[PDB]
């Protein structure tokens, strides 16, 4: 397989048939086994939020610039901005409706039996994934059944981190871009387009 | 030169090296950013 | 005692090795020894030795 | 504000700390021509001295009842410049220098001469753990969470 | 074993024999004792004497033509203080961007050698080169030579080229001093040398 220097040296704590396995970890930072199966969970849930809030922070500044909504920019959005109730009240509701589902997940993570029900409903509310790591399943997180096999969903699950990396270095981006240029990203990146060779880093 | 190497591996010039860098670096830093007392960030 | 080349620690209060390592020499077998075990340390004591003798009774974890 | 200091970019003390120095440098000056070394010297400590004080006023440090800054290390919001944000960066920089050394030393006492490589420094391995030691933080939390910080059989002993 | 020598009647060093191109047995200082710093130093020597090629080359030649009424390019001195489409950072930092990839791949080679010889977007193209510093291919050696006898056309070559190289650094370090003692340009020093040479040398100044 490719890695990421093509002078090798491989480490040993991870050898293959990992999901987006590329033999990067110079720095020894996971090297014991709970290191590894909790940094797996870590990546997984960062790509996914990273690439939700890329899908949130692109789209509203395209269309806006091509001229489709008048929402205001993601640095500015949730900046002093009273929309429906008090900001303070929507983040303790956000903490603890977060709570009840990370408390879940963290569950699974060391125990993996979580995927029955409460409230009576423990028939025919089971939920249905049985994965090795977490990857959740049934109508409530995969309704189309899209992830059939194993041994042969590394595809998809490469796929999956394969564009969350992405999305987080181009979360950072648009965060420093932001704070460092006062000014949208892709106005930035219109305005690089403009002159490439002038427009760069100061 | 292995021998070199060696002395040059020893305690006090591997202290001189590193404090002399170290002095350097301070030195132009505090040349381009002087009379530091809050950080600006 | 114990057997040659093992690792034992030690447990006399008074040593400079309390609680420290030690791979045994030669132990003696006569009649009447009363400090038999004959171990030697990796790390000299204040005078400067590193091997001393002890009785079976007075060192060992393995 | 706080403490009854009054910022420094309106302290009537201020003012005369700086015009004071300025006069001083000038009156070192009066004595040279304008086109030789101490002429230049003394204009650049000048501009130097300028530059220091339309800095502290526009940070925002509050000086005393004799033209002084006060650094208020509290935790105070407004003045996190003063303590905690450069406390920090040195937290990092002191914890990567003790953790290098400490791994250092846990690495190099497993070898034929420990003793020999403390006086004699085996430069690529150093630089190895000086070159890993950035994300100290996630490695010294890991290894006390793992239980592999600390030891239970040390060697004290007391009669 | 019979090889000239850079001084005549001494003995060449045990840690040279010849064997490499360009040997001549000069090494006073010990310097390349070890055989693990004399796989590296060979190769700072050739990308030196290369890159230096490449800058006597371009110092000499249009200071040359600029004197010859032909080219108005400026001396090579203050070739940075000119009108480029960007700033002399911004250049040397798409520099340094496209140096890194290059000058690693070459790192690659050196130290863990034919580790990277695979075209990572067309996997079929393979480099051809098999000795280190010497990287052969299509890309770094179009016209084939290169591959011939296992001596004498290779090792000739080899150290043809080596000759002209060390000449190149020592040319390029004179017009670096000349251009600071004397204010003119490196053609201008052998036009004034040659109109009189008995009282134009570097002992016409001081
Ligand atoms: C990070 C972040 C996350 C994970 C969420 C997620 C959530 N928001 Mg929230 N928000 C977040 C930042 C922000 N939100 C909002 C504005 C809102 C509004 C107006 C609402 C939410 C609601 C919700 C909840 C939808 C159910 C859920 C807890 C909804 C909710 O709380 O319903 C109970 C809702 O009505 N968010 C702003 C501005 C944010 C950033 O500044
Ligand atoms: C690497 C070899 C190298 C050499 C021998 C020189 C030569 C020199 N440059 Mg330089 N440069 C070199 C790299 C580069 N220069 C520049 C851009 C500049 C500028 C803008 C200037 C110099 C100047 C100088 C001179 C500084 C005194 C010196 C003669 C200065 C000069 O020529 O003053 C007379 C000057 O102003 N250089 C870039 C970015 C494209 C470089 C990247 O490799
Ligand atoms: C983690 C994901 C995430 C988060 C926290 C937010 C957060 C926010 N979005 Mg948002 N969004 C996202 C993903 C996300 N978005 C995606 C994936 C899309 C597609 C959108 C499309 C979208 C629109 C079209 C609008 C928001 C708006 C908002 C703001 C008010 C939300 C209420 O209502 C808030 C800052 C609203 C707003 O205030 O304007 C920017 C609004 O009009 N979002
Ligand atoms: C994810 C990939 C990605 C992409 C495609 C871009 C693309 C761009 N960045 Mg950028 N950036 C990224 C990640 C990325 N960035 C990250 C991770 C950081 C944090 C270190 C930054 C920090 C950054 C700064 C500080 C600046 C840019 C700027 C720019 C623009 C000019 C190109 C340049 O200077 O570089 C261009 C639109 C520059 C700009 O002004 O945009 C026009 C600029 O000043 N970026
Ligand atoms: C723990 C003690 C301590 C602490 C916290 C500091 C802290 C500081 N010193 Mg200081 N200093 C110290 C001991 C200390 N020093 C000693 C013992 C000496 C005598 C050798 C000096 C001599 C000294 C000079 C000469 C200068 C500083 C400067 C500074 C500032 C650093 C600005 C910079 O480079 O960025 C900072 C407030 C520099 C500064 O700009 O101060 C604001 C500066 O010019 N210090
Ligand atoms: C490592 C070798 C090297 C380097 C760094 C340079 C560097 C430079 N040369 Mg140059 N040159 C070289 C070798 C080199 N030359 C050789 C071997 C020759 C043939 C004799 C020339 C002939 C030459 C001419 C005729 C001119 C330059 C010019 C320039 C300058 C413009 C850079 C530019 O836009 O190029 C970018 C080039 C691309 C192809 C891209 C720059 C200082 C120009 C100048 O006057 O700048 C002041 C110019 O007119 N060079
Ligand atoms: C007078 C100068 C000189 C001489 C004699 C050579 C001679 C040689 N070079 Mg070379 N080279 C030179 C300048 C020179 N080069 C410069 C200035 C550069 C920098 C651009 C290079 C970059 C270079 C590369 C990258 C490669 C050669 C290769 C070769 C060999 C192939 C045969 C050939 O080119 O004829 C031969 C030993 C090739 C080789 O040895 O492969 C068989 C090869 O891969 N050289
Ligand atoms: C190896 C190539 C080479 C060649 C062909 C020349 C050739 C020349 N050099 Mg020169 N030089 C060289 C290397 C070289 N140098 C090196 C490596 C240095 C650094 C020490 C110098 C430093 C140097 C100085 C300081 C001067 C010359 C000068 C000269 C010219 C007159 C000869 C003289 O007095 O000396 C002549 C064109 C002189 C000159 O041009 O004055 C007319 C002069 O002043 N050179
Ligand atoms: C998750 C993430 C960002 C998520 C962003 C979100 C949810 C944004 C949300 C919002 O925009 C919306 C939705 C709407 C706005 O109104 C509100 C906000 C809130 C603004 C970034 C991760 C960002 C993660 C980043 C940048 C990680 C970079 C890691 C790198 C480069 C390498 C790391 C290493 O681990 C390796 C690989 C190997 C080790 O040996 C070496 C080291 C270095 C330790
Ligand atoms: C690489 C080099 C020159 C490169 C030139 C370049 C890039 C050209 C640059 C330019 O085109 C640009 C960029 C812009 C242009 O407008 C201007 C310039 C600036 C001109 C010279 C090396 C020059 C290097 C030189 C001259 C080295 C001489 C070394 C000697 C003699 C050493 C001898 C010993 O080391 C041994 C052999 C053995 C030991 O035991 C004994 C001792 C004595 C220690």
């Amino acid at each position: 397989r490719p890695l990421w220097l093509p002078g090798t040296t491989p480490p040993a704590h991870l050898d293959g048939t990992l999901a987006g396995d590329f033999g990067f970890d110079p720095l020894g930072l996971g090297q014991d086994p709970q290191d590894l199966r909790w940094y797996v969970q870590a990546e997984l849930v960062h790509s996914r939020f990273a690439m939700a809030g890329v899908a949130g922070i692109l789209f509203t500044d395209l269309l806006r610039a091509s001229g489709r909504t008048d929402i205001p920019v993601w640095f500015e959005a949730g900046a002093t901005k009273f929309d429906f109730a008090d900001t303070t009240t929507l983040f303790v509701v956000q903490l603890i409706l977060m709570g009840f589902v990370e408390t879940k997940r963290w569950m699974d993570i060391v125990k993996p039996g979580s995927q029955a029900a409460e409230d009576s409903f423990f028939g025919f509310e089971a939920a249905f994934e049985g994965l090795e790591t977490g990857y959740p399943g049934g109508p409530l997180f995969n309704p189309l059944g899209f992830a059939n096999d194993p041994t042969k969903p590394q595809p998809l699950r490469w796929k999956e981190i394969k564009n969350g990396r992405l999305a987080m270095v181009a979360m950072v981006g648009f965060m420093v871009q932001a704070y460092v240029t006062k000014t949208g990203p892709i106005e930035n990146l219109l305005t690089h387009l403009s002159d490439p060779v002038h427009n760069t880093i100061i | 030169m292995q021998d070199v190497k060696t002395y040059l591996s020893t305690a006090p010039v591997l202290a001189t090296l590193w404090f002399g860098f170290l002095a350097g670096l301070l030195i132009e830093i505090n040349r381009f950013f002087p009379d530091a007392l809050v950080l600006p960030l | 005692g114990p057997k040659r080349g093992s690792i034992v620690k030690v447990l006399r209060r008074e040593s400079y090795w309390f609680n420290d390592t030690g791979k045994v020499v030669a132990v003696d077998q006569a009649p009447g020894v009363r400090y038999p075990v004959v171990v030697r340390f990796d790390k000299v004591n204040y005078a400067g030795v590193s091997t001393n003798n002890y009785s079976p009774d007075e060192l060992e974890a393995a | 504000d706080v403490a009854g200091l009054t910022p420094c970019k309106e302290s009537k003390g201020f003012a005369k700390r700086e015009k004071q120095e300025i006069k001083k440098l000038e009156s070192r000056l009066k004595l040279y021509a304008p086109d030789s070394a101490p002429a230049l010297a003394l204009n650049a400590t000048i501009e130097k001295t300028k530059r220091r004080f339309a800095f502290y006023g526009n940070e925002g440090l509050l000086c005393g009842t004799d033209g002084l800054p006060h650094l208020i290390v509290d935790g105070d919001q407004a003045h996190l410049g003063e303590f905690v944000y450069p406390g920090l960066v040195f937290l990092y920089i002191a914890g990567w220098i003790g953790w290098v050394g400490r791994a250092y030393l846990i690495d190099v006492r497993t070898s034929k001469k420990p003793t020999e490589k403390e006086i004699i420094i085996d430069v690529p391995l150093a630089l190895r753990i000086m070159s890993k030691g950035l994300t100290w933080p996630v490695a010294a939390i890991g290894e006390l969470r793992s239980g592999k910080l600390v030891e239970k059989s040390a060697n004290i002993t007391v009669s | 074993n019979d090889r000239p020598l850079w001084f005549p009647g001494s003995k060449a060093p045990e840690w040279l024999d010849g064997s490499l191109p360009g040997d001549f047995g000069f090494d006073p200082l010990g310097l390349g004792s070890d055989p693990e710093l004399l796989k590296w130093f060979v190769q700072a020597e050739l990308v030196h004497c290369r890159w230096a090629m490449l800058g006597a080359a371009g110092i000499f030649i249009p200071e040359a033509l600029t004197k010859a009424g032909i080219l108005n390019t400026p001396s090579w001195n203050v070739a940075g203080d000119q009108q480029y489409f960007a700033d002399p950072t911004t250049l040397f930092v798409i520099e340094l961007i496209l140096f890194a990839w290059a000058e690693g791949r070459r790192w690659a080679d050196i130290v863990n050698p034919g580790c990277v010889n695979v075209d990572p977007v067309f996997p079929n193209n393979k480099l051809t080169g098999t000795d280190v510093g010497y990287p052969g291919g299509l890309w770094f050696d179009p016209l084939g030579w290169g591959q011939t006898k296992d001596a004498k056309k290779l090792k000739e070559l080899r150290t043809k080229e080596i000759k002209n190289g060390r000449l190149a650094m020592l040319a390029v370090l004179g017009a670096v001093v000349q251009a600071n003692y004397t204010h003119t340009g490196p053609i201008d020093n052998l036009l004034a040398h040659l109109a009189d040479p008995g009282h134009n040398t570097i002992f016409a100044l001081s």
